[PDB]
């Protein structure tokens, strides 16, 4: 029950942290959609593919 | 051009901006503002690039268009008046400085919406704007010279 | 005249009427009256006569007066042009029956409310009405043509 703990904890640690990285991932082009986009940061890195 | 101001019991303390593709709101001030289309749409907070979210169908979008690159630092118009300046904010007079006239947009000559207003108070002589624009690349950067205070 | 539209996120769906006694809102529509002596009235559901509950004050009761039977198929007016014939309404033209119009009163040549619009977008050649109407001896029926969809 103390070893389910750290796995849980962790877990929802490292995708919070994941979850801050995507969402900083776009609001830098999110907000210039004029703007052109690298295929390193599109689908590598982040996940948003090219649209509009 | 629409530019719809925020109220807080009465008083005006804030304005509001509409982009193609998007409405823009600053995060120094509270109140709700007075259209009724654009106060159902969902606008969510951010960090300081400023992420709001443009959920109003397209019939009244697109008013401005925001600033395409090549910036030179020629003439930029200014509801107050002009402004010369793309690596910094212009040294405008005084009178332009007050409260309440955050999120007012700095425009080209063609009627391109390139900076919005955050902050800069009065900073002696010279007068220097906290603005949010593109760098080089398209990117949305925030700049802010010292001693910048919410205005 | 009166007749108090219903917006919902802002723009403008439906038209609600005030006949004497009681206000007639459709409910296929949704929103809310914008005049705050009508947003407290209660709404009590019906079947697609569309009721709602009469607690208009008596400081402006009988707003409007309704018409009952021996009606001629005549000339009748109508806020967009005119309307000729009494079984149904006429085949008014296109361009006319749009959208966020259902709602209005269609009164007499002295101003007597005999009808209100539902349905009937498009009819072929010419769009035919889905209005409700008064019988032969003055009950409230709902008239609609074959394949008439709503607002």
């Amino acid at each position: 029950c103390t070893c389910v703990a750290i796995i849980m904890v962790s877990c929802v640690t490292s995708v919070w942290l994941l979850c801050r990285t995507r969402n900083l991932c776009i609001t830098p082009y999110k907000l210039a959609p004029n703007a052109q986009v690298p295929i390193l940061l599109a689908l590598l890195c982040c996940i948003k593919p090219t649209r509009a | 051009d629409k530019t719809f101001p925020i109220m807080l019991n009465g008083q005006v303390n804030g304005y509001a901006c509409v982009v193609g593709g998007r409405v823009f709101k600053p995060l120094h001030v509270e109140g709700r503002i007075d259209n009724e289309q654009l106060a159902a749409i969902k606008l969510k907070k951010a960090s300081i690039y400023d992420l709001e979210y443009g959920d109003v169908p397209q019939c009244m979008k697109s008013d401005t268009l925001q600033y395409t690159s090549d910036k030179p630092p020629g003439f930029y118009n200014w509801h107050h008046g002009a402004v010369q300046y793309e690596n910094n904010r212009f040294t405008v007079p005084r009178g332009v400085g007050g409260k309440g006239d955050s999120g007012r947009p700095i425009l080209d000559n063609k009627g391109r919406v390139v900076a919005i207003v955050l902050g800069g108070v009065n900073e002696g002589s010279r007068t220097a704007l906290s603005v949010v624009t593109w760098n080089q690349k398209g990117v949305t950067v925030k700049d802010t010279p010292e001693g910048s205070e919410p205005w």
